[PDB]
């Protein structure tokens, strides 16, 4: 089965340009069915950005025409964006996908899993704080203090350890500015010996920390 | 264009029916996607009402000239998820999207909230700030009220509170944060954070060490 991926910077300065790559497996860009990109702002509804077919004829959202560039690179197997001029407007998740096209009728029949690029205007890195942790189970968690924009990844032990956690939905303060926790629930019994570390990484503001939590 | 309603709920088992309407379905057709967090969507429906092999059999479509119908038999927790009709333009030249339904499966079991209250680290104490951190977990339904106490009295001033979100086991989240300064911290006997839900409440104090 043919399967889809992207990649590309997942950071854009304001004004600058979007570039992403579809790398296509599984099968070949030369084909009857076209390729596409379509985004999604978070929270928000579907729209599409535009189609390239295996020659390079291109169709592009109107609203969108004058900055988009969609191209296909045979030698690689590869269908790329470029969307120049970009605002907070863009910020969102981009996928590529594959469209079964007809004489009348039009479909998407295969996506690609979904990256977030985000235009990166102001930013301020997070504070990252331990939660320090009888019998029974114990919470330990660390607290990611006032960052902006979204998003922060959180991973414990280097993805390691999965089972327990939980990264609570951020807060947006009346500051304007973000805060999350992430707690893990453990056996009470793991603590004197089991070493816990908080992954953090808040890409906007190249905050990547790993932070060591202890009673 | 194409219209579909914002919202439709079901209870378990029941039927759920999402209308798409657009003067374009009658020659350009309607396709359903679904759509789970973090996952693109996935194509229910193809062409009205043909059903894709790997799609469960609860899943049906229907057309009607100018509105086409997903209809779910027999609806499962599991299915709570957006749905988007997609058509295309007059002209054939570009896709055209529904706003997207978000289906929401009722009838879940009553859940009481965990609480976990932490106080400030000592490394943000050295930064001469202070953040009290509550955590509320499997709670169902979606609403708690959030109150702080320094010792006993009432604190309403630095508090933060999210609103309830749905967890991945679809019992709800929320957190509240308490901002002092290390003086307040320092100066009373201890902080609570006493949490209500559906007339009961569980409360956490935490102390200066
Ligand atoms: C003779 C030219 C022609 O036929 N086209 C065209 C028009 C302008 C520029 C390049 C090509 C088609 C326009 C429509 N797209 C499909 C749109 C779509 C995609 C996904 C779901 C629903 C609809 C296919 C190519």
């Amino acid at each position: 089965q043919v399967q889809l991926q992207e990649s590309g910077p997942g950071l854009v300065k304001p004004s600058g340009t979007l570039s992403l790559t579809c790398t296509v497996s599984g099968g070949f860009i030369s084909s009857r069915n076209w390729w596409s990109w379509v985004r999604q702002p978070p929270g928000k509804g579907l729209e599409w950005i535009g189609e390239v077919y295996h020659t390079g004829i291109t169709n592009y959202n109107p609203s969108l025409k004058s900055r988009v560039t969609i191209s296909v690179d045979k030698s690689k197997n590869q269908f790329s964006l470029k969307l120049s001029s970009v605002t907070a407007a863009d910020t969102a998740v981009y996928y590529c996908a594959r469209e079964v096209v007809g004489p009348t009728t039009g479909y998407f029949d295969l996506w690609g899993r979904g990256t977030l690029v985000t235009i990166v205007s102001r930013r301020l890195p997070p504070s990252v704080f331990p939660l320090a942790p009888s019998g029974g189970t114990a919470a330990l968690g660390c607290l990611v203090k006032d960052y902006f924009p979204e998003p922060v990844t959180v991973s414990w032990n280097s993805g390691a350890l999965t089972s327990g956690v939980h990264t609570f939905p951020a807060v947006l303060q009346s500051s304007g500015l973000y805060s999350l926790s992430s707690v893990v629930t453990v056996p009470s019994s793991s603590l004197g010996t089991q070493t816990y570390i908080c992954n953090v990484n808040h890409k906007p503001s190249n905050t990547k920390v790993d932070k060591k939590v202890e009673p | 264009e194409l219209t579909q309603p914002p919202s439709v709920s079901v209870s378990p088992g029941q039927t759920a029916r999402i209308t798409c309407s657009g003067d374009t379905l009658p020659k350009r057709s309607g396709y359903w996607y679904q759509q789970k967090p973090d996952q693109a969507p996935l194509l229910v429906i193809n062409k009205d009402t043909e059903r894709p092999s790997g799609i469960p059999e609860r899943f049906s479509g229907s057309k009607s000239g100018t509105t086409v119908t997903l209809t779910i038999s027999g609806v499962q927790a599991e299915d709570e998820a957006d749905y988007y009709c997609q058509s295309a333009d007059s002209s054939f030249t570009y896709p055209s999207f529904g706003g997207g339904t978000k289906l929401t499966v009722l009838g879940q079991p009553k859940a009481a909230p965990s609480v976990t209250l932490f106080p400030p680290s000592s490394e943000e104490l050295q930064a001469n700030k202070a953040t009290l951190v509550c955590l509320i977990s499997d709670f169902y339904p979606g609403a708690v009220t959030v109150a702080w106490k320094a010792d006993s009295s009432p604190v309403k001033a630095g508090v933060e509170t999210t609103t309830p979100s749905k967890q991945s086991n679809n019992k709800y989240a929320a957190s509240s944060y308490l901002s002092l300064t290390p003086e307040q911290w320092k100066s009373h006997r201890s902080y609570s954070c006493q949490v209500t839900h559906e007339g009961s409440t569980v409360e956490k104090t935490v102390a200066p060490t």
